[PDB]
């Protein structure tokens, strides 16, 4: 009805239909603790909900006074709730609600009620035709947004809509390979479905990955990942892949690469080689190199790194 | 000054010449940032670092007893709000009346439903974060009046009503399901004593579930590395003490990864900006690897800092994360709130006291002015607090129904 924003809107209490009830306002006490200077359209649109849930009266002027109720703090879950129960006991149409909080979530994407209602009508409507896309809508925003991937994960997992997500993940990727949610949305997919154990597939994204580690050399994603990956099963496990790396020391440097001869030394040793004296001095080596002047930051971490190889 | 070193310039980003959305908004700050380091150098002064303990004192004072329509938007969070102020004075080390502090109790109350939980504010249905906060706050006063109010009983009947079978815990009935509730159900049932042989049964399954491919937690399984819920995640299975069901050495190398060379603050997520709270999130998950690591018989352990750059990260807090009118905040530029503010103080904090036992070590950079009160890993409390918190609530019994 009367759209929260509009010129015309106006206050409850100055609403007839809004005639018999009593709205009853907050009850924070005789002395009140971080009590809140509320604005007046605020505090109407509450102290009337709050008779309306007082009286559980499941009415429509009242599935109507929580779309404003929610507009005023939308982070309200006591009063989403309500909604869902005049939804249904109101019989209303899902579809309807499907424009509504596609709509409400355009507007605030970084929100957990808004987000979990959404979940709830596809799982009452046991529908996710439009999912996969409006939450491309939403990630076309801002591509890192915490819930729409999380969304996007449960949507996929559910009604099983994998396939096409690799040509999402490889889309955005290019999109910005320092994206992180789109290496993880990639991690994602892959695990799920093809899995890493084959050969192939895994071969492939460790091409692929690399190329990026030698594409943007100081991407920490494509680093994180490619470790990502490799790292269960021992780094170790691969010979090749280090000198592979090393072949980038002077041409693609950075504390990732170094740190990442640290990361296989430390495997290269864990199942007993052959050097150990070479490892256990090359190793101790670059966690100086990383801890005394290339990754200093971090110079409590790196130092403990040399510092435990040598116990174990 | 680490910060102010010349050498740390070279600690820029290097965009490999390539530019996306990523680098360039990084870029924005880590520039934003430099003017700050040298505005010093820029006036011809000499750098000094101190916290404006006054300027957050009366930002706060009364900000624990009354808001503007700002803070609406957390009309379902006010025992949030409490905790944040009420730990912040606290880590200031100030005092909570005996006026104040009744006021406070009486208020978490209404809060309290006859159902077991607290809402976010007077008659609002439980839920599993302001319930945290709510026991947090009542126990950072400590008086019998205060420890009372929780009806221990109706909490685990509520911690019940939200257990699911694979482990897992609901942020309120009909709500979600992320870490944040297993350390929320896990914090508060352990302070209050509530705790039973089955309450917590697949928690620690479930919460390990969670770590993901690149050493952090996310929200949920499948979910990207955050720090928010590394914390809740780590910290959860601490009060559980089942850290050891993590890769607890790959959690680190990527938390600690997540400070940031040239800013020197924490960034939640890698590939992301540095904010002030993140300073607890992610800087607070190293005490407690410390003491999970140790507890594992680490001899390789430092004995007086944490595995995290403490000077750094408490020069970012105090160059560009005060409000010069009161209030800390995530990053230069933005505004201030409460929640910032509480988690840049408790930031501050873990990164200027460090413990093994009779270790006891601290660094408190600048001004000595800036020390402020020690600050539970798990709880986020005085360590204190939490003493007198449980061994009460001990003297009591386990609401066995
Ligand atoms: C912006 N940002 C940067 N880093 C994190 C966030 C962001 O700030 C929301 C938030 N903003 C503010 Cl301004 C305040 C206050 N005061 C409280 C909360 C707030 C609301 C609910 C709970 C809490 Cl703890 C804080 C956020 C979102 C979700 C969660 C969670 N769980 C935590 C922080
Ligand atoms: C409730 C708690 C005990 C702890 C909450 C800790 C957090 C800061 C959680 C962060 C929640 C999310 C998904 C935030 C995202 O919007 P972002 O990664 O942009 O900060
Ligand atoms: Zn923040």
């Amino acid at each position: 009805f009367l759209s929260l924003d509009s010129p015309t809107y106006v206050l409850y209490r100055d609403r007839a239909e809004w005639a018999d009830i009593d709205p009853v306002p907050q009850n924070d006490g005789p002395s009140p603790v971080v009590q809140i200077i509320y604005s007046e359209k605020f505090r109407d649109v509450y102290d009337y909900f709050r008779a309306v849930l007082q009286r559980d009266e499941r009415s429509e002027r009242a599935f109507k006074l929580t779309r404003d109720a929610i507009e005023l703090n939308a982070a309200n879950y006591t009063v989403w709730h309500f909604r869902r129960v005049l939804l249904r006991s109101l019989q209303k149409d899902l579809q309807e609600e499907m424009n509504y909080i596609t709509a409400i979530i355009e507007e605030q994407p970084k929100n957990y009620q808004v987000w979990h209602h959404r979940r709830v009508l596809v799982e009452w409507l046991k529908d996710p035709s439009q999912e996969l896309e409006f939450i491309a809508d939403i990630l076309n925003q801002d591509a890192k947004n915490y819930h729409a991937w999380q969304h996007r994960q449960w949507v996929i997992q559910e009604f099983r809509l994998w396939d096409n997500e690799l040509q999402y993940v490889d889309q955005l990727l290019k999109e910005d390979v320092r994206n992180n949610s789109v290496w993880n949305q990639r991690h994602f997919v892959i695990s799920n479905t093809t899995g890493y154990s084959d050969r192939a597939v895994l071969e492939r994204e460790v091409q692929y990955t690399l190329e990026m580690i030698k594409l943007v050399p100081h991407n920490e994603s494509a680093w994180n990942y490619l470790k990502g990956i490799l790292q269960d099963r021992g780094l170790s496990r691969y010979p090749n892949l280090l000198n592979q790396l090393l072949d980038l020391q002077p041409s693609h440097s950075s504390p990732y690469l170094i740190a990442f001869l640290v990361d296989i030394y430390e495997d290269m040793l864990e199942n007993q080689c052959d050097n150990k004296e070479d490892i256990l001095n090359k190793a101790l080596e670059l966690c100086e190199i990383l801890a005394k002047e290339k990754d200093t930051i971090r110079k409590e971490y790196w130092r403990y790194i040399g510092r435990s190889l040598q116990s174990k | 000054l680490y910060s102010l070193r010349p050498e740390h310039a070279r600690e820029r980003l290097q965009d490999d010449s390539v530019e996306t959305v990523t680098s360039i908004e990084q870029a924005k700050v880590e520039e934003k940032i430099q003017e700050v380091f040298s505005s010093y150098k820029f006036n011809h002064l000499v750098p000094r670092l101190v916290l404006q303990r006054e300027k957050h004192f009366h930002y706060l004072k009364r900000g624990l007893r009354q808001l503007t329509d700002a803070y609406e938007c957390l009309d379902a969070s006010r025992p949030w709000l409490c905790y944040w102020i009420l730990h912040s004075l606290e880590l200031l080390d100030e005092p909570i009346p005996q006026i104040v502090a009744t006021d406070v109790c009486q208020f978490l109350e209404l809060c309290q439903s006859p159902d077991g939980g607290f809402g976010g504010g007077p008659g609002q249905y439980p839920h599993l974060a302001p319930t945290y906060a709510a026991v947090n706050a009542l126990c950072i006063i400590g008086t019998e009046e205060a420890y009372n109010v929780i009806n221990r009983e109706k909490l685990l009947q509520y911690l019940y009503s939200l257990k699911q079978p694979d482990g897992s815990f609901l942020m309120h009935v009909g709500g979600e399901v992320d870490v944040r509730s297993a350390y929320c159900a896990a914090s508060v049932a352990s302070l209050t004593n509530i705790i039973t042989p089955d309450l917590f049964e697949g928690t620690a399954e479930w919460i390990a579930r969670c770590q993901n491919w690149e050493g952090g937690i996310g929200g949920v399984p499948g979910m990207e590395a955050h720090g928010g819920y590394t914390f809740c995640g780590l910290a959860a299975l601490v009060i559980l003490k089942k850290e050891r069901s993590l890769n607890l050495k790959s959690l680190l190398q990527w938390v600690t990864s997540r400070q940031m060379r040239f800013e020197g603050g924490f960034q939640g997520r890698c590939n992301k900006l540095v904010d002030g709270c993140y300073s607890f999130w992610q800087a607070g998950l190293l005490p407690l690897l410390h003491r999970a690591l140790h507890a594992q018989g680490d001899p390789a352990l430092s004995m007086s800092h944490w595995m995290f750059h403490q000077q750094a990260l408490q020069e970012y807090i105090l160059m560009c994360c005060q409000c010069p009118a009161g209030g800390l905040l995530d990053k230069p530029g933005k505004s201030r709130d409460f929640y910032h503010t509480c988690y840049c103080l408790s930031g501050l904090s873990i990164a200027q006291h460090f413990g093994s036992g009779a270790m006891l070590h601290d660094v408190v950079m600048g001004v000595p002015e800036n020390v402020l009160q020690p600050t539970h890993p798990v709880y986020n409390i005085g360590p204190d607090k939490v003493i007198q918190a449980t061994t009460h609530f001990l003297q009591k019994p386990v609401p066995g129904f």
